[PDB]
């Protein structure tokens, strides 16, 4: 298909270009290429098309420039906000087959350390009386996505019998993470108090909670 | 303009119809395309199809357990993808190009997550995470548990509350059931003069879960 660097970086205010090459047989053989940005979770906004001119609306700091069988995407002013996959395409001349390239995940760089916003919460009664016992540890908005989960019972790694999920792109470039222990009702009951250990960085924030 | 069907879970050899309302208003009649994206991988074309002519692309990958139809009659296109193979878990979109302003332009549907599993379409379970002691400001919020496939869109107020909710990426557990929860920051001294309640969609279940939350 068309590759492109599988990611990039770069500090505010400085610009890259990211570059999409492929073959004769499409990138080089129309102008029928453009350029795709998709922050996390979100659906792709067209960037550039048919190789350099932008949808209407698009910071003009984002140029298309095309050459023999690739085409650059060049980003300048840089701002936070930037950060996100990049998508280029490609049609060919019939506009009957269409074929995206790989991507590439673009970082802005001197971005300010923020620790993670640790909250617990304890086996709800209703739960409880279900038979079940769901402890719930939601890390908010943290950076880098760099943090580490350790679950205790009343002082000793319950390592195992946990759940933790992936950092995850919030809106504000900052990042938001789970992690959900499950235990007996009975074993909730009979032990002092458990606790959500989430080190990141240097910071080492940790919350307990009891029956 | 570009509205979805939901979310889907179907057998490893199975197929499902993904459908895209186009209900925009416009002059422009172009193709509507159809790319998915598996969780974590870039994009992928799959086809489109002239709406007119109703001549079907296909990209060859696809050929052969694919057919995107369109129905005139209601401005609504279909992707059938057949054969499901486990890697055909994925977000499946519907993009139609247009002209706003003498410039091109491309909206995008909200996309739909088709899961391939030979495993049962669960409810969620809906628990209240009662504030007050560990919560100036206390968090509030809703445990869903055990369900599947994906997603879940927990909502406080019907829709109302929309302000400090935080629902955050569910969790895959070991058992394959999948669990998420969903927080919401509000002032300690409203808690008792307001009624706090998510409103838990799993349309995969077609099953909306009303929990209200409160204290002691
Ligand atoms: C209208 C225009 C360019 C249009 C480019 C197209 N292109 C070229 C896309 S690109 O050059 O690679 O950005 C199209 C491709 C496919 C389809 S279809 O699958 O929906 O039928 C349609 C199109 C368009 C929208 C015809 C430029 C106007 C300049 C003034």
């Amino acid at each position: 298909a068309l590759t492109q660097p599988a990611s990039v970086s770069g500090s505010p205010g400085q610009s890259i270009t990211i570059s999409c090459t492929g073959t004769s047989s499409d990138v080089g053989s129309n102008n029928y290429v453009s350029w795709y940005q998709q922050h996390p979770g979100k659906a792709p906004k067209l960037m550039i098309y048919g190789g350099s001119n932008r949808p209407s609306g698009v910071s003009n700091r984002f140029s298309g420039s095309k050459s023999g069988n690739t085409a650059s995407l060049t980003i300048s002013g840089l701002q936070a906000e930037d950060e996100a996959d990049y998508y280029c395409r490609s049609w060919d001349s019939n506009l009957s087959y269409s074929v995206f390239g790989g991507g590439t995940k673009l970082t802005v760089l001197g971005q300010p350390k923020a620790a993670p916003s640790v909250t617990l919460f304890p086996p709800s009664s209703e739960e409880l009386q279900a038979n079940k016992a769901t402890l719930v540890c939601l890390i908010s908005d943290f950076y880098p996505g760099a943090v580490t989960v350790a679950w205790k019972a009343d002082s000793s790694p319950v390592k195992a019998g946990v759940e933790t999920t992936t950092p995850s792109k919030q809106s504000n470039n900052k990042y938001a993470a789970s992690s959900y222990l499950s235990l007996t009702p009975e074993q909730w009951k009979s032990h002092r108090s458990y606790s959500c250990q989430v080190t990141h960085e240097g910071s080492t924030v940790e919350k307990t909670v009891a029956p | 303009q570009l509205v979805q069907s939901g979310a889907e879970v179907k057998k490893p050899g199975s197929s499902v119809k993904v459908s895209c309302k186009a209900s925009g208003g416009t002059f422009s009649n172009y193709a509507i395309n159809w790319v998915r994206q598996a969780p974590g991988q870039g994009l992928e074309w799959m086809g489109n199809i002239e709406p007119y002519f109703g001549t079907a692309n296909y990209a060859q990958k696809f050929q052969g357990r694919v057919t995107i139809t369109a129905d005139e009659s209601t401005s609504t296109a279909y992707m059938e993808l057949s054969s499901l193979r486990s890697e055909d878990t994925a977000v499946y979109y519907c993009a139609r190009y247009f002209m706003s302003y003498k410039h091109l332009s491309d909206y995008w549907g909200q996309g739909t997550l088709v899961t391939v599993s030979s495993a049962s379409t669960k409810g969620p379970s809906v628990f209240p995470l009662a504030p007050s002691s560990k919560s100036g400001t206390a968090a509030l919020g809703c445990l869903v548990k055990d369900y599947f496939p994906e997603p879940v869109t927990v909502s406080w107020n019907s829709g109302a509350l929309t302000s400090g909710v935080h629902t955050f990426p569910a969790v895959l557990q070991s058992s394959g059931l999948y669990s998420l929860s969903s927080v919401v920051t509000v002032p300690s001294s409203s808690l008792g003069t307001q009624t706090y309640i998510c409103n838990v969609n799993h349309k995969p279940s077609n099953t909306k879960v009303d929990k209200k939350v409160e204290p002691k």
